[PDB]
């Protein structure tokens, strides 16, 4: 049955701002993208679904368990053992004073690794997995580049083999070459690991490259369910045409 | 007691409050129980929490032993002992075995403690996560959820940066298998003495308003990795007086030429060994 | 005597300076055998203020307070709560509170002791206020 | 061979004798009495009473004399003495509207009802050292005026009557007492105010200055500074009615701050409050500014500067705690340093055999 | 009318607290609180515990069998504690072997973020030896302690199963005559 | 019909006369001498000298007397007096090794060459208010010992000779003088130290406390605290040789901080320095801790806590500036507040329905 | 004859302040750092203005010190008395008779003429300070002329209230290059700064900055076409002189709520009343 069922989620902190009557389901291994204007409230949807913002009304059902029915400890554990969150700003999801190896192995240690050699070996393996050179494992995030910081964030979140990762436009602020290479790496990871990805972006190019199914939101509600190369090339509802033409 | 102050200098209300806190802490080993500490004659940072704890537990028939840095004659130790003789009149002893209540600062006596003995610790920072997470609003929740990952992360970072754990005193210890607790800033040489000890251990942070405890015969395990096991301080030299190799030594600089001697930190233990 | 008048003489006694009250009582040379049921005790009164001047209450420190109680031979009880630390002053105030409750002493003391004390305090207040008003800033007239 | 000896007790005895001799100073000069200190060093006594928690002038002056004039040591002495005393009663809430004014100024209006009463202040003095004070002088003769006290309403009463400010309404909430229980962040405004009142004057002044300089701007105006005598009243158990126990010299400061625009309601000024013992205004102004800064959560303001950080501001505000723990480093710490030395020597031996 | 209290409140309170600390820090150890020569009927140990711990800051709830008027007056006069009517508000819950399951479940067990906010249950039992044998292990016990108190079924269920996981829970203080026994929330109890 | 009267100067004069009369206090008590303050309130005098910038005990005592004991006002008086005086010479660098010690304590070793000289101190005293000071008594006679000062090397000399720390090398860089040019951030360690020494004791103490509570820890140890007399020497233009002009009572604190591991040399302890006038240790200790905290850029450390932020720490350290600006709000601001009222009244009327 | 040097400032301090003044005049709008000293007035009470006046004032100058536009304000009286003591110069309350004017939060209603110097007392000599508290950042913003953040704040104010929340110390562009804030003067006074015939000096002693506007310089308040620069308005005239073109201030007469509006510029009010 779908791994993340969203049923009529609404939250409007300020008049209009926020989202309302949002419903959909997610199956394992499929990438669902979210596209909309900055005021669309898509980002608020991302916080609400990513066990961070309590909705005013609606229901989330991770696996067959209401998300917010879980105790604070249960959802806190979920956000660090089986779920992943990739913030736009790496320093938000990365511990700045902790070396890259420590950032990657913090999840393992929170699970109780209790073996330095194994933790360091796993950290090096994951640094290789994301193309970061392994020679600078002991380095710290501030000494990395933006693309390298992003790669480190994905490695940190994927160290535990999460079955569902949310991604709040991690490519923002990256060059076209770096963005494309990072997206290619993300495609490789997504196909290699059967983990669902919920990617929120403000541009259609990233969704085209990465997403499998696409959703469009306007002013805090779902506009039309989509699909790669269908909504992108065949925008039905007029705002969809406006968006694609604005990109074009 | 003829100083005009209530026995132990504390009003009965404060003593009752501290006693309730002590009982709650004993019922929840390793948990920092907030308590309404007052201002003692000795300044905050100078052992007011331990002073209040011992004032709440000390009685007429108890034999008090106050040691600072493991020495009875340390200036702060003698000051606290004089205060308690003035406001309590109890007997004071420098021998660990004779003492019934031991108030220690930064050291655990070398002589093992028997039952019915209470050792009271003066802790400046009762939170083991304080230096990783300075905010109490965060560390309180971290303790509630048993989210002690950052401690292991800090140990891992120390190993990566230096090749060894950089914490040498106030070493965090998991007590009873659930709560990670910060002992007094005792050297990691002393953590093994805290495991399954026959005596009740009380830790009081007067400045930080916290009381916690370890009941007798409780599991206390210092955090570490399997491939980097917990170790203790080592010295090549024995005690320069008693010639003991099983005691925490301290360094005394005899002259500017660089001549130095290492002597037992526990003065009572050194005295006992030398007279043998 | 209604509680308003008792409050009045108790306030007058509390605000009076210890030295002037002692001098007044020695001059009056009043004889009244009594026993101190509660010896003058010094402690704290917790000062409680309102945030904004009229809002929620909050504790704003403490002030030293000396309280005393006295029982006269007949049975009248006098109480005093004076801000400060003078035990003798508190005991004297309690004694006068006890005396003022007796018709034999109320009329005499209210005119010979309480009224002069209030007048002296009011004169001091008026003099101080007069010398302080010289620092008022004038901007407009008529 | 060496043998340990006892020298701690005699050493501390000698040190305390030396400190007492130094405090007495040159025996030729007469020992200054507590009355002289509480009369002629009144501004130091004001800070000592405010931060020590006791509003007794003689006790504060005695603490200052015993502390060799050190404000921190005197504050700690008074605070420690506080523990010895018992709480005989809790006063009725102070009514600042009925204080015998000795100073009343407002920066928001040119002239206000009751006038601008400058009172005894150092403001507008040219701070030039008065070397004539090196010799005994003659008491100045004070001019006088009419002795009547004009009606002096609070400036915020006037502002609220216009609808520009919001009245401070009492909900009957029980105030939080930190002396009874340890603070538990986030703290309610009552406990925040209680902690600020007994906070370091210098620390609070620095935080308020930072807010004025942009680190958490709040746009403050000295709405009303008001120093004078407030009557203190209690309600004993023996007598069911209220009895006036005396009066205290209090300084009350109320700041007007940047207005907000709540939804539905019309815009209005926000306000800050401060209250101290004695005639020292700057402490009250700093208290008001920091209080307004810490009110940020109620107005949903993002903390821009540390002055808006409740944890950081209130954790390090207390003189006794702060001073005690900085000075604790003077205590022997050679066991911990021996542990550090052992580790460092191991590291040095490893890196450079 | 009012019941008397400790002859020497300070010394007696200190001695009683030390005995109670010995009992609590070493679960299963029976201690005697001999300083008070007569409890406020209905025992000596319970009265000593209330006199040495309860005060104005600790609401006290007395079960109906023990909720006498004279004892209420004595608690108000000596301890000055507020006497609440519902177990939910009680920092100290005093009852006997007639405690019902609902009453036991109503007690405050604290919160995971502040487990000390819970309530302490003082249970009066017919005897501290003769009931179902119980094996205690955990903090305070070297190897294992064997105690056979005669206490109700609901309390046995609470101890053996611990429906509220650590750190949540209620510390139990069994009393009988002048003798006392303590089982903290961190003690693992198992029938025989 | 109103008419504007001219009543500012008279009010100012009356207020100043009132303040002077209040400073004199009751005329029955003899006016306390400046010598009495200098001798018996020596710790307040020490703080005033340190933060005022002049190491003249008599001038600081005079400032305290003129300020009615207010430390901030006295500090400002002394600082303003500094402006009038002319700079005659610049002393040769102080050699603190020649200090005639009155107090020397090391917290890192049980015993040191020269011993633990406690000297006059309030440490280890039970802070109980001494009511025998209400009536003057007589100080006890001081016991004596051998009158020779055995060599007292600095503890960091011992540590550096072991290789555990690094000697502070003199590169000949010209010290920065904030008193000559306004501070420019980032600041050299000389300017940072100069600003810290003039900084408020309470603010620096709070910052050091915050660092000790985890807001950017530096793991401090009181390596050595020295109080004693240091000779002052100058080289006049008309004489080609240095001349000894006197001696100052100064306190020096040197703090061992957390060790680092430089990439190309063995790990060693980092150090902090504090130096003040008089025998007020805690100011020197806070100075040393904040000095180490502000060394973050030199060691490439991330600014975790506010105490590590150089601009924030130093822009608000100056007691004189902080106090003056916080106090400026007592000045009339009714023009700016009238502008704010105009804007607010319009905003309210726009949404009035 | 007060025992101090003329104007209370030693010669080298005067030279340093004068070099700063010349540099500031050569760079209209730039905040020139200067090593100000501690004056008998506290920091924030006008030390910068006092130092500038001491550096520029001479024996033959006629000085007018006004606070809030009034000569009799307490701070104005204190400063004027200090200058009379340490210089003995002639003082006036008439704007046209003053050669040097030291003002705290007002520009006199009477237009200034040639050869007049007006010294402004500035608490915060930085228009971006409340946006970016860091001096290290505002300094580079000025260096590169990156003032977009000021426009961002103005637009945010418009969005939140529909109006520029700033009402005094309103930022102004000088000579088309530098955004500076004037003294905390109302928006009412900003127009008076444009193409003024009198040199304008701004001094911040606490912040240690001196800047200036030469005579006949463009000083344009920041605004937008959709939101033109407005000025404070009242529906009442001055209750004394009856003028409707002056910055009025509110005087509360009684607790009942009665109030009167009177000209802030007392000299201008006197001139109007005598007419
Ligand atoms: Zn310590
Ligand atoms: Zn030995
Ligand atoms: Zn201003
Ligand atoms: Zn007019």
């Amino acid at each position: 049955q779908p791994l993340l069922s969203v049923n009529n989620l609404t939250h409007l902190y300020a008049p209009g701002k926020g989202f309302s009557d949002v419903s959909f389901d997610l199956w394992p291994g499929e990438v669902l993208g979210i596209v909309g204007e900055s005021g669309s409230g898509k980002t608020t949807l991302l916080k609400s679904i990513s066990a961070r913002l309590t909705p005013q009304q609606g229901e989330i059902h991770y696996e067959n368990r209401s998300l917010y029915a879980m105790s604070e400890a249960d959802r806190r554990r979920l956000l660090r053992t089986e779920w992943g969150v990739v913030h736009q700003h790496p320093l938000d999801g990365l511990r700045r004073q902790v070396s890259a190896g420590g950032n990657i192995g913090e999840r393992l240690m929170a699970t109780g690794a209790r073996h330095y050699g194994d933790i360091r070996a796993t950290a090096q393996k994951w640094l290789e997995e994301v193309e970061i050179p392994a020679n600078r494992i002991d380095d710290l995030p501030t000494t990395f580049s933006g693309g390298m910081q992003q790669r480190l964030q994905i490695a940190r979140n994927l160290v535990t083999h999460p079955k569902l990762v949310f991604m709040d436009e991690p490519t923002g602020g990256l060059d076209v070459s770096v963005q494309a290479r990072l997206l290619d790496l993300l495609r490789g990871l997504v196909v290699e690991l059967n983990l669902a990805v919920v990617i929120v972006t403000h541009d259609l190019g990233a969704a085209r490259l990465l997403a499998d199914r696409l959703l469009v939101m306007k002013q805090g509600q779902v506009v039309e369910s989509g699909l790669t190369d269908r909504v992108l090339d065949d925008p039905h509802h007029p705002y969809t045409q406006l968006l694609v033409s604005s990109v074009l | 007691n003829l100083s005009g102050y209530n026995f132990a200098y504390l009003d009965e209300q404060t003593k009752r409050m501290i006693r309730r806190a002590i009982l709650k802490a004993v019922a929840i080993p390793g948990y920092q129980v907030p308590f309404g500490g007052r201002e003692m004659p000795m300044p905050y940072g100078w052992g007011t929490g331990g002073i209040q704890l011992t004032a709440s537990v000390i009685g007429e028939s108890d034999v008090l032993k106050v040691i600072d840095q493991g020495a009875d004659d340390t200036t702060n130790a003698v000051s606290i002992r004089n205060f308690f003789k003035r406001v309590t009149g109890v007997n004071t002893t420098e021998r660990t075995d004779d003492a019934t209540v031991i108030q220690t600062r930064h050291r655990i006596p070398e002589t093992p403690l028997t039952e019915d003995q209470i050792i009271i610790f003066q802790v400046p920072i009762p939170e083991p996560l304080r230096f990783i997470e300075p905010r109490e609003t965060e560390t309180r929740t971290m303790h509630a959820l048993e989210e002690y990952g950052v401690m292991q992360v800090k140990l891992y970072e120390d190993i990566a940066r230096f090749g060894h754990i950089a914490t040498t005193y106030a070493y965090p210890v998991k007590v009873n298998g659930r709560y990670v607790m910060d002992p007094s800033p005792i050297p990691k040489f002393d953590n093994p003495k805290m495991d399954m000890m026959p005596a009740l251990q009380l830790f009081g942070a007067g400045r930080e308003k916290r009381i916690y405890a370890v009941p007798p015969f409780t599991r206390v395990e210092s955090l570490d990795f399997d491939d980097h096991p917990f170790t203790v301080q080592q010295w090549d030299e024995p005690c320069a007086i008693c010639g003991s190799t099983h005691s925490y030594l301290d360094e005394v600089v005899l002259d500017d030429a660089g001549n130095r001697m290492f002597v037992c930190s526990d003065t009572d233990y050194c005295r006992q060994q030398s007279e043998a | 005597a209604d509680t308003a008048t008792r409050q009045h003489w108790m306030s007058v006694l509390a605000h009076s300076q210890p030295a002037e009250l002692a001098a007044r009582l020695n001059a009056l040379n009043i004889t009244a055998d009594y026993e101190v049921i509660r010896a003058a005790e010094t402690g704290l009164v917790q000062i409680q203020a309102r945030m904004g001047g009229t809002g929620e209450r909050f504790f704003a420190g403490d002030a030293t307070l000396t309280r005393a109680a006295v029982r006269l031979t007949d049975g009248t009880l006098g109480y005093s709560w004076v801000q400060g630390r003078d035990k003798q002053h508190a005991e004297r105030c309690a004694l006068i509170d006890a005396l003022m409750q007796q018709s034999r002493h109320f009329q005499n003391l209210s005119e010979t002791l309480i009224a002069p004390l209030d007048a002296d305090r009011m004169a001091r207040i008026a003099a101080r206020q007069a010398e302080v008003n010289a620092s008022r800033v004038d901007f407009f007239t008529m | 061979m060496y043998v340990a000896v006892k020298g701690g007790e005699k050493a501390i005895d000698a040190a305390h004798a030396l400190q007492e001799s130094r405090r007495r100073g040159d025996t030729d000069l007469p020992e200054l009495s507590v009355a002289q200190i509480e009369q002629q060093l009144n501004l130091a006594v004001d800070r000592v009473m405010t931060e020590g928690g006791i509003a007794d002038r003689e006790l504060a002056a005695l603490a200052l004399k015993q502390a060799s004039g050190d404000n921190v040591e005197a504050i700690f002495l008074l605070r420690a003495y506080r523990t010895t005393l018992a709480k005989l009663a809790v006063s009725e809430p102070l009514d600042t509207t009925g204080m015998r004014l000795e100073r009343r100024i407002s920066a928001v209006y040119k002239d206000i009802p009751g006038g601008q009463l400058l009172g005894p202040t150092y403001d507008y003095t040219h701070r030039l050292l008065d070397f004539t004070l090196l010799a005994n002088g003659e008491a100045p003769t004070l001019t006088t005026a009419d002795s009547e006290q004009q009606p002096s309403p609070h400036v915020f009463s006037l502002l609220a009557r216009q609808g520009l400010a919001k009245f401070e309404e009492d909900s009957g909430a029980q105030p939080d007492d930190i002396t009874r229980t340890p603070p538990v962040y986030p703290c309610s405004r009552s406990s925040r105010l209680q902690q600020l009142m007994r906070g370091d004057e210098g620390y609070l002044l620095a935080l308020a200055y930072s807010t004025q300089r942009g680190y958490g701007r709040n746009h403050p105006f000295a709405g009303e500074i008001r120093s004078g005598y407030i009557d203190v009243s209690i309600v004993p158990e023996e007598l069911g009615f209220a009895v006036n126990v005396g009066e205290l010299l209090m300084t009350e400061c109320e700041m007007v701050n940047g207005f907000i625009d709540p939804p539905g309601e019309p815009p209005h000024f926000t306000r800050g409050y401060g209250l101290v013992f004695g005639m020292s205004e700057r402490k009250a102004m700093a208290m008001a500014l920091v209080d307004r800064a810490l009110q940020a959560p109620e107005y949903g303001e993002h903390a821009t500067g540390p002055a808006q950080d409740e944890e950081f501001v209130l954790a390090h505000a207390d003189n006794v705690e702060v001073a005690g723990f900085v000075s604790h480093l003077k205590l022997p710490h050679y066991v911990d340093f021996q542990a550090e030395l052992e580790l460092l020597k191991r590291l040095q031996q490893e890196q450079n055999h | 009318t009012l019941e008397t209290a400790f002859m020497l409140p300070v010394q007696d309170a200190q001695h009683s607290f030390r005995r109670l600390l010995k009992a609590m820090s070493e679960p299963g150890v029976i201690v005697a609180l001999h300083q008070l020569k007569r409890g406020w009927q209905p025992n000596i140990a319970t009265t000593s515990v209330l006199l040495t711990l309860a005060d104005n800051d600790t609401p006290v709830w007395l079960s109906t069998p023990l909720n006498n008027d004279i004892v209420n007056q004595s608690l108000r006069f000596h301890t000055n504690a507020p006497l609440v009517s519902q177990p939910e508000q009680a920092t100290f819950a005093v009852t006997d072997e007639a405690i019902s399951s609902e009453q036991l479940n109503a007690l405050s067990t604290g919160t995971a973020v502040a487990p000390e906010a819970g309530a302490t249950l003082i249970l009066q039992v017919a005897s501290l030896s003769g009931g179902r044998m119980l094996r205690l292990t955990g903090a305070g016990i070297a190897e294992e302690r064997m105690i056979a108190p005669r206490l109700p079924e609901c309390i046995l269920h609470e101890l053996t199963e611990r429906p509220h996981p650590f750190p949540l829970g209620i510390d139990l203080i069994l009393t009988c005559g002048e003798r006392l026994l303590a089982i903290p929330r961190t003690t693992h109890v198992e029938v025989c």
